[PDB]
């Protein structure tokens, strides 16, 4: 969203299945989870 | 009741899956596209 409305940000990782990111583990800390949701973009 | 006038070919068709009507699947099936691009399925 907005800078001034908030830092938070999520991060879409577009054609790429949710399981490539956690077998990876550039910032990884996202890797972690918790929110991770599966689109069909990404 | 729309005074005898059939709309049934180009209104939605509830039993599909997918809301399209006759004619829209009709298009669809004759146009054929390539790199479908859908997490790679
Ligand atoms: C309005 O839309 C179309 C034409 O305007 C009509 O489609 C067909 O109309 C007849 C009777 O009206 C029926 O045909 C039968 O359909 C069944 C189911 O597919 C099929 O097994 C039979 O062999 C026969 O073809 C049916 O209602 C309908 N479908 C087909 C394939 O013809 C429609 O009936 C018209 N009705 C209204 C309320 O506007
Ligand atoms: C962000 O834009 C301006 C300046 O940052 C600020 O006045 C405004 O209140 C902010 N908008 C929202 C929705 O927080
Ligand atoms: C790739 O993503 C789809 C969901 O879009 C999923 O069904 C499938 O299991 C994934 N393939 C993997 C993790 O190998």
């Amino acid at each position: 969203p907005g800078t001034n409305t908030s830092n938070q940000v999520a991060v879409l990782y577009q054609g790429v299945n949710c399981t490539e990111v956690p077998v990876a583990i550039t910032w990884r800390v996202y890797s972690t989870g918790s929110n991770v949701f599966q689109t069909r973009a990404g | 009741d729309f005074g005898g006038f059939n709309f049934s070919q180009i209104l939605p068709d509830p039993s599909k899956p997918s809301k399209r009507s006759f004619i829209e699947d009709l298009l669809f099936n004759k146009v054929t596209l390539a790199d479908a691009g859908f997490i790679k399925q």
